[PDB]
């Protein structure tokens, strides 16, 4: 959990 | 959110939108597994509201969005209408979410955990952008 | 007076209950944690959403958007349910249903 | 015509986005508004009819 496939940005 | 930026599509895969049968969105929520959503108590979800996972643009029709149903709404017994304390509510999905690369799950902290003040966290949602 | 179309995000820090209490005073409770006053503010439609924090490289649920200024003022702290306090409850329920 | 029916709609400190009905003394009818989710006031109904029966032509 907590690891998304598409990386979030400016975060 | 006020003064936030727009997200990179699919980057916060646990985020769900809770909506009424007529489609209206009234609260966010977050996925903790294929079957459970953690939302706020005062959101007042019912087994007639629908959980919607996979969306980013609520305007776009063409999206691989899962539109799940609520089996059981568990309002935290200790929640307070007046003090707003213990404002939590679990939702048991009638039909599990298919974890895709846009429908992932968030990690629950441990009761033991301690997030130091100053830590830069992030919050997300589709709420008003200006009051 | 209409919500955003595309999902939004904002980066804000956690505050010390102490420091949050400089604003909310006693309205702040045990199962509550604050974050904000940094120029961004959760607002109508955001409740029950998440305040996640990067723990061990993994995003962890630290709070649920709960309440705050009535005009989503970006100078005052936003108050969220404190997941570390409710997590026990979360588990008893998951584990029972 | 309880005096609360005269009170203007109250959103509240909570951040949800719920549709409720209040009584609009000026137009003589129940309208809709967005309640935040907690600490409601009495001019705040779940249906327009309740709202009409309670504050009707107040």
């Amino acid at each position: 959990c907590g690891v998304p496939a598409i990386q979030p940005v400016l975060s | 959110i006020v003064n936030g930026e727009e997200a990179v599509p699919g980057s916060w895969p646990w985020q769900v939108s809770l909506q009424d049968k007529t489609g209206f969105h009234f609260c966010g929520g977050s996925l903790i597994n294929e079957n459970w959503v953690v939302t706020a108590a005062h959101c007042g979800v019912t087994t007639s509201d629908v959980v919607v996972a996979g969306e980013f643009d609520q305007g776009s029709s063409s999206e691989k969005i899962q539109k799940l149903k609520i089996a059981k709404v568990f309002k935290n017994s200790k929640y307070n209408s007046l003090t707003i304390n213990n404002d939590i509510t679990l939702l048991k999905l009638s039909t599990a979410a298919s974890f895709s690369q846009t429908v992932s799950a968030v990690c629950l902290p441990s009761a033991s955990d301690d997030f130091a003040a100053g830590t830069t966290c992030v919050t997300t949602g589709w709420g008003l952008t200006r009051y | 007076a209409n919500t955003p179309d595309r999902l939004q995000q904002a980066s804000l820090p956690l505050l010390s209950n102490t420091n949050c209490k400089k604003y909310w005073g006693t309205k702040i409770k045990d199962a509550m944690i604050c974050a904000g006053a940094s120029g961004v503010s959760s607002c109508m439609g955001d409740s029950g959403g998440p305040l996640v924090c990067k723990k061990n490289g993994a995003w962890t649920l630290v709070g649920i958007v709960s309440w705050g200024s009535s005009t989503c003022s970006t100078s005052t702290p936003g108050v969220y349910a404190r997941v570390t306090a409710l997590v026990n409850w979360v588990q008893q329920t998951l584990a029972a249903n | 015509r309880p005096d609360f029916c005269l009170e203007p709609p109250y959103t509240g400190p909570c951040k949800a986005r719920i549709i409720r009905y209040f009584y609009n003394a000026k137009a003589g009818l129940c309208q809709t508004f967005v309640y935040g989710g907690c600490r409601a006031k009495r001019n705040n109904f779940k249906s327009a009819e309740d709202c009409m029966r309670t504050c009707g032509g107040a």
